[PDB]
């Protein structure tokens, strides 16, 4: 005298399935992204003008020591 | 399926997806929402699958 045993789903039921669209935000907004840009290219442009001037007075010095030995 | 159910599709629940402008991108949205649709229908059968014969 064997009960039915058949492929069923558990007493109760299946848990919750998700279906709906998940895409979050994860990003920041536009105006900080613009700022962080602009704040580097002002340090970028700071850093190599510092050096572009001390370049200038390098190369004097290099045409200086030509000047002196030319004749 | 919901305008001429067959088999047991009158008992379970789900949207259809439509477009607006009929073109590529339109027809990949309601695909991949059908896809979605097709989710929670197997759900349903899932947890509604009776006894009896086959």
């Amino acid at each position: 005298a064997s009960k039915v045993k058949q492929d069923m789903p558990p007493p109760g039921g299946y848990g919750p399935i998700d279906y709906k669209r998940n895409l979050p935000r994860r990003g920041l907004s536009g105006y900080s992204m613009f700022a962080v840009g602009i704040g580097t290219l002002l340090f970028g442009y700071w850093s190599m003008m510092k050096w572009n001037r001390e370049r200038r007075r390098l190369q004097i010095e290099d045409f200086e020591a030509r000047i002196a030995l030319m004749p | 399926r919901k305008t001429q159910p067959y088999d047991v599709y009158d008992q379970v629940e789900f949207d259809v997806p439509i477009g607006s402008r009929g073109d590529c991108y339109d027809r990949y949205l309601c695909r991949v929402e059908e896809m979605r649709q097709s989710l929670r229908i197997i759900s349903q059968c899932l947890n509604k699958m009776p006894p009896g014969e086959i």
